[PDB]
């Protein structure tokens, strides 16, 4: 997961 | 600009983020996105014109902002789902297995379904706790929007996902998405705002  | 939910803005006149809520605070004319998206004062940009600055945010920890406009912008109680609106009516939480859908400048509104809840995403800044996650595929630039209900009922700002190469979860199937949200309720409550709704 990564912001978007 | 007309303010409604899954528009792009831009944040300082580089990042790209999407609007997530119209809100008030008082006479203050806002909305809520994700605080990942600006710092405090950062100028927020709709369609080249500045529409306000970020008067807060929690980033990492949680991920929300708010941006107090001017006076000038017109807050709308919808979000975008294509060429048409979903009106919104309230902030009630749905459940996991409610169908939840999203609305942000890059890939547009796409449904799904909530899986969890309190899920902690591992961002590079550092870790975000307490997001729901759902299986409606999102991509880089849909930060910040809305995830509402079809029966309109509010649920939190895009923060983050397992965006693969392409810049989004949409071509792996529901099974394996991880699109996470931050959760609108802790948002109102600790700037004191109000949703707007129709």
């Amino acid at each position: 997961a990564a912001p978007v | 600009a007309n303010i409604v939910g899954g528009i792009e803005y831009s944040i300082n006149n580089a990042s790209l983020c999407s609007v997530g809520f119209s809100v008030t605070r008082g006479a203050t004319k806002g909305f809520v996105t994700a605080g990942h998206c600006g710092t405090v004062n950062a100028t927020a940009r709709i369609g080249g014109a500045v529409v306000g600055t970020f008067a807060a945010r929690v980033f990492p920890g949680n991920d929300r902002a708010w941006v107090s406009l001017t006076s000038a912008q017109t807050l709308l109680p919808r979000v975008a789902n294509g060429s048409s609106f979903v009106t919104v009516r309230g902030s009630t939480e749905a459940a996991v297995g409610a169908a939840v859908c999203r609305s942000g400048r890059t890939t547009g509104y796409q449904c799904g379904t909530i899986t969890a809840k309190n899920v902690t995403a591992n961002y590079a800044e550092g870790a975000v706790r307490g997001l729901t996650q759902g299986n409606a595929c999102a991509g880089r630039g849909d930060s910040g929007g809305s995830w509402i209900t079809s029966a309109g009922q509010a649920q939190g700002v895009m923060s983050g996902g397992n965006v693969q190469s392409n810049g989004n979860n949409c071509g792996i199937p529901a099974s394996q998405r991880s699109s996470l949200f931050e959760r609108l309720q802790p948002i109102l409550s600790q700037y004191g705002l109000s949703l707007v709704t129709g």
